[PDB]
């Protein structure tokens, strides 16, 4: 549909102001930052699953900081 | 797809005085994407405006216009003796490009009544067998007009060639030539030949006459 | 066409050893060149012009619905057919409506209808296919002589005294000659369809505007589209949508207008206006300047002999200049403008460069501007114009020190590696070995790897790029860099070139 | 903006023909597989990673099929 | 130059994917109820068993 698969990014030359470019940057995160304070009891339980599974400590974060990207809008 | 039709097909307006064009396309939402042609009667036209905000290179500042979807616009404040041509448009977006009916510029003037002369067929088309009657209509202003040819006092319709002028440069009045076309013996058994002109000045019409028996 | 006042405005350091170069330029950016017996040059574009366009495709955004009606049947009569299935024009959809016995049959729990609709485009966006011969460039290019504040920005101006020059580019007349007068001739070789890609993208029209898209990206959009010539479409029943149906009440209502959907689906598309000929903002082309019959004339000149003055103030360009006006009032014209760059005024001996070389006064008439810029040491300098006692000095400062200035080269030099692709090392003008390796390795990375996986948008490559950096974290001797490689720059780099 | 964070779904009562429901389906998966068929060259070196970590062998699937979700929209 | 964007229409129905059709006139009618109403049966009975 048109709401998704935007033109973004052009990438060839172009320097200049496009039409959308500081509003690019509220695209996912403001969203998806939405998305996890509309459901805020799953985000409780989300990081959980991070600490569950591999006992390698710091890439237990690496499950959690991506997966709580996931939900947001699949 | 789209129809286009433009109006007043036919404006008498003084020079000087704002001239908008009344239009529209049927096929909505062109954007814009519309134009303006003015051409004078055997001649290729100029682009006026384009974009419908402005102007080719040799158009002058005087053309302007506005609009969007269906309706567009023609306006020219200062109209001109320049300006005197027929007006063209025509569109894009889809397929096939097509123009509107177009309508004239007319400077408006005092209406002036037709100078009528019916002359008889020479001497020498005679000896040649036909006979044509020919009947002038100069400076009549508007272009309203008709002319009715009425042999021994009635009207008959075959062989009537009417040749008439556009908007004169000079005096910008009309100028018409009626013509009667008959046999020699079709002419010599016909008697009373008159031309009767009624224009909008002229409640009555305007009866040129003479009998071949007269002179 | 020259790099007065300009966004952003570049130099070329002259080595001399050749008379041709190989650049590249853009609209925005305007490259200056300053080498010996060759004057200051200036070489911008002012747009991309394309001459004809084929018309690709058309889609149709905003539609209403006309005519709707439904031919009710029984259950188990199987398919429902309504006559408006012949014509095109009209948008049929199968369906059924729950019957009783109250509503017009005889049995229960199923049943069959056709519901047509003549389908009316309100509103429609159309495309733009680019033929490669028919791509124009508008290249101003220009010579800086003895100028002023007027003829300077002036194009017809500087063409009564041949400094400056417009022309236009195609693949059928890649290469242009144009004389400088008294300074001789440039010759000019381009690519100008090498310069973009001429079917890499087309350019789409939404509402009145329009703007560029990729192609494949255009065929991709969810969207009722259009054919070229005239009638039957595709899709156009995304536009509407359907309800439940009682008895033979079934209501098909039309989306609203997509236009907005449009210009949301406009993310970075570059903002095109046209006329006649379409002008694009963002420039590249590759260009050879070949200053073999261009040179300094006056060798037998001399100093000027009178007073000098300031017709407009110093200030700084902010590309690491600075600019001065003069108005000389003397009348021993024309001479040689005496002018310098030093370090202190007890010190005679020039540092800083001009940047125009060679000052020059046109006539002998008193009191003629002329406009020359000179590029200043770091540090605090002087700007003296004029010898003996009558020069009237000036003191300048510049903070951009050449430990900054390296990043300046450095940073921006990655960021002049981005961005243009495998052209990024024609900034290695005058090349071979390392600058031809240089594209050359880059070449077939730029055939692939980032090519490969490109499309990312924004955090997507950059998000990942910090989970790839951890992949640098966990591996072995030896393989260490193996994860590495692709993670640090070419990745990150862009991420952090584009904010916003 | 409008062209995220739908409506849907209400779910509550609502057992009827909604505004948007067969097209419903047609949301995420349709978008993100045109995403990675726009990306082929990013699927090949996607599911390489999850074969990279933890030699659990089934598991590192579940990293891929939800990595290679994550990319598309970020 | 200030451009504006075109009519969010589309977006607004792109929006909208759970909401429930609602038409009206003077009273608007929702077509998925839900109300608690008690029967009371008391009086009801049946007659004509003659």
């Amino acid at each position: 549909s048109v709401s998704v698969q935007t033109h973004g990014e052009s990438s060839l030359v172009n320097k200049t102001e496009t039409w959308l470019d500081s509003t690019k940057a509220t695209r996912y995160l403001m969203k998806t930052e939405n998305w996890i304070i509309r459901n805020p009891g799953y985000a409780f339980l989300a990081a959980v699953l991070g600490w569950m599974l591999g006992s390698n400590n710091g890439q237990r974060v690496v499950f959690t900081i991506l997966l709580l990207l996931v939900a947001p809008a699949y | 797809d789209i129809v286009l039709t433009q109006s007043p097909a036919s404006l008498a307006v003084s020079l000087g005085q704002r001239a908008t064009i009344s239009c529209r396309a049927s096929q909505s939402v062109s954007t814009s994407y519309m134009h303006w042609y003015q051409q004078k009667p055997g001649q290729p036209p100029r682009l006026l405006i384009y974009l419908v905000s402005n102007l080719e290179s040799g158009v002058p500042s005087r053309f302007s216009g506005s609009g969007s979807g269906t309706d567009f616009t023609l306006n020219i404040h200062p109209v001109e003796a320049e300006d005197e041509a027929t007006y063209y448009c025509q569109h894009i977006r889809e397929l096939t490009r097509s123009e509107a009916g177009p309508s004239w510029l007319e400077i408006k003037r005092a209406d002036a009544a037709p100078t009528v002369s019916i002359f008889p067929p020479s001497s020498e088309q005679l000896t040649s067998g036909g006979a044509s009657v020919v009947c002038f209509l100069n400076n009549f202003y508007p272009k309203d007009i008709n002319v009715k040819w009425k042999i021994d006092g009635s009207e008959r319709q075959n062989g009537v060639l009417n040749s008439w002028t556009d908007q004169d440069s000079k005096d910008s009045t009309y100028s018409m030539s009626s013509t009667l076309t008959l046999t020699k013996d079709e002419y010599e058994r016909h008697n009373s030949y008159t031309c009767e002109a009624t224009h909008k000045t002229s409640t009555s019409p305007i009866v040129k006459s003479f009998n071949r028996n007269e002179c | 066409f020259n790099c007065l006042g300009m966004g952003n405005r570049d130099f070329i350091e002259g080595a001399s050893g050749a008379t041709w170069v190989d650049l590249v330029l853009e609209g925005d950016s305007c490259l200056t060149i300053m080498a010996n017996d060759k004057p200051t040059l200036d070489v911008r574009m002012i747009n991309i012009e394309a001459s004809q366009l084929a018309e690709v495709r058309s889609y149709c955004y905003h539609a209403s619905v006309t005519d709707i009606s439904t031919v009710a049947r029984c259950p188990m009569t199987g398919e429902a057919h309504n006559e408006k299935r012949a014509d095109s024009s009209y948008v049929c959809k199968q369906g059924f409506t729950d019957r009783g016995w109250g509503n017009g049959c005889g049995l229960f729990g199923k049943g069959s209808i056709d519901t047509c609709a003549k389908f009316s485009c309100t509103s429609k966006a159309i495309g733009r296919t680019i033929q490669p011969e028919n791509i124009k460039y508008e290249v101003g290019i220009f010579v800086h002589g003895t100028t002023t504040s007027e003829n300077h920005g002036n194009y017809s101006a500087q063409v009564g005294a041949s400094q400056a020059a417009k022309f236009t580019v195609t693949p059928n007349a890649p290469s242009i000659t144009l004389k400088l007068g008294d300074y001789g001739e440039v010759t000019l070789d381009c690519e100008p369809r090498s310069g973009l890609n001429t079917e890499a993208f087309y350019v789409m029209t939404v509402g009145s505007k329009s703007f560029l898209v990729h192609r494949e990206w255009f065929h991709d959009l969810a969207l009722p589209w259009t054919p070229p010539s005239s009638t039957a479409w595709r899709n156009r029943e995304l536009l509407m949508e359907f309800e439940e149906a009682h008895a033979t009440k079934q209501s098909v209502v039309a989306l609203g207008s997509q236009e907005g959907g449009l210009h949301q689906a406009l993310a970075g598309a570059i903002v095109v206006e046209y006329s006649s000929s379409v002008k694009l903002t963002s420039g590249h082309l590759k260009c050879r300047l070949k200053m073999d019959k261009l040179a300094l004339k006056g060798t037998t000149y001399g100093m000027c002999t009178g007073k000098f003055s300031f017709a407009k103030n110093p200030a700084d360009t902010g590309h690491g200049t600075v600019v001065i006006e003069l108005s000389y009032s003397g009348s021993d014209g024309p001479c040689k403008i005496p002018i310098v760059s030093v370090a202190s005024l007890n010190d005679m001996t020039p540092v800083g460069r001009l940047v125009t070389v060679n000052p020059f006064v046109a006539t002998s008439s008193a009191n003629s501007k002329v406009l020359v810029e000179m590029e200043p040491p770091f540090g605090d300098s002087y700007i003296v114009v004029g010898r003996g006692d009558k020069q009237i000095n000036h003191h300048w400062h510049k903070a951009g020190s050449t430990l900054g200035k390296a990043f300046l080269t450095t940073l921006k030099g990655a960021q002049r590696l981005a961005a243009l692709g495998d052209t990024a090392w024609d900034f290695g003008s005058i090349g071979g070995v390392f600058n031809s390796i240089g594209k050359a390795v880059h070449q077939v990375f730029g055939g692939a790897f980032r090519t490969l996986f490109g499309g990312m948008s924004w955090i997507t490559q950059g998000l990942m790029g910090a989970l790839l950096l951890w992949m640098g974290v966990n591996a072995r001797d030896r393989s260490i860099a193996l994860a590495f490689l692709a993670t640090g720059g070419v990745l990150l780099f862009l991420a952090t070139n584009v904010h916003a």
